[PDB]
């Protein structure tokens, strides 16, 4: 009876972890997009920086 | 603070013109959203976006749809909050997020307004611009919701042609899709489909040919096979025990089963 | 499965690496943008 | 008799060394963690850029203004502990990957938005 | 909504000029290559190189293959120049992808994947150079290279020693690696391999594939190829066979006929 | 492609000036980076850092000393690579001084092998983590820190680390078996210190205050080692390290604390005479 416990359990933790395995192929998914909207932002935030400093000149 | 109906309507009375006018309606629409009024918020960021349309920036445009749809949401409006994201989806694509809103928006119609057909093409089209930023799984996820909604509208062939390209494009969930495909081939009477399709996962997929879904896939086909309709009740039974089913698979089995009742009604 | 994952996890750090890179840099970025339109404000009026 | 109690301690020992290498999982939840504390930076840099985002937003509209028994026994034992702990990990990492996922859909969401309002703002500073 | 052929017609017309008819390349395009020419001729090469990125994302969604290729050169080129040789890794491992499955053109997957990895290693980005040298050396085996698919596997061993997280990995490539030198008929390397990865990584010692790598040497050197037969069947009982192994097991069956035909 | 050398000779020459030489130096050091002549590179970027530097642009001087670093080590110069590290981290600091004092860290540790400023770099490293409320990444560098300093035959000060990762790691479900690999190496660490005493203060305590730690084979090992220390017999104490290798492999780091121990029973039967 121990021993079909323990298969019962290891049966459960490996559909613990099948469904572990595709949460985590849906993570390094966001994760792909996140890096790229990252790298917009980063790009976007130091083209904002340099326009301002020119209107800052402009004003000036 | 500034009222936001007089706010409202100098840029009415405005309506560079164009610009003024959106940012007095994006103040308005700012204090109703401080305010807790969501939905004169929606309505108010509604008329900065097409103030910002009508003076060329449409990406601005698309952010106060966006925004609209937020706050319309937030607010319970769903028709409202769905137009909204229509505008933002269409600024979006035309401008070069499509996907993301498109799915919102077949969420929005599948949940809120039970829409199902809306929501079976806006999954299905965010799917396929996902397919096209080869985002895998976004496609995947969009598609597995296509499938799902399709399989539960009476559209079994549609379902498992989804559940194929499922199938292909997560090769190398499969476990899964494969059962379900065979279900949506068992539900439209094409039982060699299934089989077939159980061949195919038994033969490809070393995981899925040991796998319980693969013996329910089967014991359901020779159920079918023999017509005995409660040998499939018994397999459904076993299933359930050990593994949980879900609404989807429910209905699946009960439009199988109740396509054995019709097959009785043609005995006679 | 617990092999797979970790490989997976270790993949994704890089990920993780890079967007909080581009967000810092990002932040600095828009801090000193402000500033510029300060200080072009302070002049515009 | 014998060869069979042979073949199944040599199996025991096996699984045995196969479940301590799965629990060497701990180190996807090290990473996870480490990971979790970078998202958590990255979330607080985005609150910030929101914030900077208005003061910009309204800086530049006014801008525009201006014997072999026994180890068979034994050997289980200790499969059924690593056993114990393993499914405790793919738990904790269920857990862990469902609360980063609605953490990063948010960054994502966030992130589009804040990049969307530097470059309205920074073509509105063009036209200055 | 603008007719998108006209839009194409206006921007050939005025094919600052450069940057109107890319607008309107675009434009006609998402109503829907030229658009990123224009660019080019207009000196924006980043904006080039992102428009050459959309041209292959929808050439691959359209099943048209050659064309995504083509523009994932073309991004690749401009992305190198320009110092961003992350950009041009991730692509250059796309491209291979692409070439690998659906043109079949396993020489320049080859060469691509060759390529991205040492590019990735330049960035000390260990693990997507790691990725990148995986598949090379799969289809450099796969292609009859086995000398240089072994010496990729080396690399691979090298940078992945001391790493707990790519342990499983070491204990594959050890493995693999003495596969392709036993395909080479070098079977004093598979040897040598086989001593390496027992003395440097206690893992291996004990893996399983060390045992079936010994049993593999074991099995040239006495040349009795059912025997090496009977040990893959009994490594596939217990962790299942790939067709990488498949192949590269055929082959050195195929060389102990050979060694059979020279026999006589 | 224009002449890498002409751009730097151009920037020394021009050497809005400052910023004028950094862009040349950047352009001839990206050239150099497309030849993979990557110390060239390295010192281009170095350039164009001094003289960011010296028109006051800190944060793009810094972004250019941690391009110097990547490419110094990817070239092999490690030494180069810990100096555009250094100056990255006083830009850093005086303004990310954290991670790269973690990687110079690290690059002292295994190419350079100077262990005391690793220790230094990781030590820091943590504080700033720890400053930061960043448990995890400070656990780390403790981690390390306490690592070299056992090896480097400061016992007591790693075992006051190992102590600080107990206490920051208590009540967490994440770093569980840290915590029971804690307890016993802060034993250790006590008992290559010949302080037995505290070894058991900290097996009692481990085990009175984590209760996985008190069933756990660590928590067994280490009392087997306490017993032996305290009865002399450091054939049973090799007896005891040969068991715990069987079920869990041991590793250099215990193997250099057992050694020094075992040389401590033979200095103290040297003491006998």
């Amino acid at each position: 009876s121990r021993t079909a416990e323990l298969q019962a359990e290891i049966d459960d933790t490996v559909g613990i972890m099948r469904d572990n395995i595709n949460k985590v192929a849906e993570r390094g998914e966001r994760l792909t997009s996140i890096e790229d909207k990252a790298d917009n932002l980063a790009v976007s935030a130091q083209g904002f920086k340099r326009g301002a400093n020119r209107v800052r000149k402009a004003m000036w | 603070m500034s009222d936001p109906v007089e706010l409202l309507k100098r840029a009415e009375k405005k309506g560079y013109k164009f610009e003024e006018a959106a940012d007095l309606c994006v103040q308005a629409a700012t204090i109703y959203r401080l305010r807790k009024e969501l939905n004169l918020a929606g309505d108010s960021f509604l008329k900065a976006a097409d103030y910002q349309k009508k003076a060329g920036n449409e990406d601005e445009a698309g952010n106060t749809y966006v925004e609209a749809y937020k706050c319309f949401k937030s607010g319970g409006n769903s028709v409202n909050a769905v137009d909204s994201l229509e505008n933002a989806i269409q600024i979006f694509t035309h401008r070069g997020r499509g996907a993301n809103f498109k799915f919102e928006l077949g969420e929005i119609l599948e949940n809120d307004l039970h829409d199902y057909a809306k929501a079976i093409d806006c999954y299905e089209l965010a799917g396929e611009w996902y397919a096209q930023d080869q985002s895998v799984a976004l496609s995947n996820k969009c598609f597995i919701k296509c499938a799902d909604l399709k399989a539960l509208d009476g559209q079994y062939i549609e379902a498992s042609d989804i559940y194929s390209k499922l199938i292909k494009s997560s090769m190398g969930s499969l476990k899964d899709y494969f059962l379900k495909k065979g279900l949506c081939q068992l539900a439209a009477t094409d039982a060699v489909a299934a089989a077939r399709t159980l061949q195919e996962g038994q033969s490809e997929d070393p995981n899925f040919a040991d796998s319980r879904e693969s013996n329910f896939l089967k014991s359901l086909i020779d159920a079918v096979n023999e017509g005995d309709s409660e040998q499939l009740s018994e397999h459904c039974k076993e299933f359930d025990n050990f593994m949980r089913l879900d609404k989807w698979k429910i209905t699946i089995l009960n439009k199988i089963k109740e396509s054995i009742q019709q097959q009785e009604d043609d005995l006679l | 499965l617990f092999n797979d994952m970790e490989e997976l996890v270790i993949e994704q750090q890089e990920n993780v690496d890079v967007i909080d890179k581009n967000v810092e840099d990002a932040q600095l970025d828009v801090e000193q943008g402000v500033g510029h339109t300060d200080k072009a404000v302070k002049s515009a009026r | 008799i014998k060869f069979t109690k042979q073949s199944s301690v040599a199996s025991t020992r096996n699984t045995l060394k196969m479940a301590q290498d799965a629990e060497r999982g701990m180190n996807t939840l090290g990473m996870l963690g480490h990971q979790s504390e970078q998202l958590n930076n990255v979330e607080g840099n985005l609150d910030l850029m929101k914030v900077q985002n208005k003061v910009a937003d309204e800086k530049v509209a006014e801008l525009k203004k201006l014997e072999m028994e026994l180890e068979i026994d034994r050997n289980l034992d200790q499969i059924q502990q690593v056993s114990n702990r393993l499914k405790k990990m793919a738990l904790t990492t269920g857990k862990e990957l469902d609360s980063q996922q609605k953490r990063l859909n948010n960054i994502e969401e966030s992130t589009d938005d804040l990049d969307i309002n530097l470059h309205m703002n920074t073509n509105r500073l063009a036209g200055i």
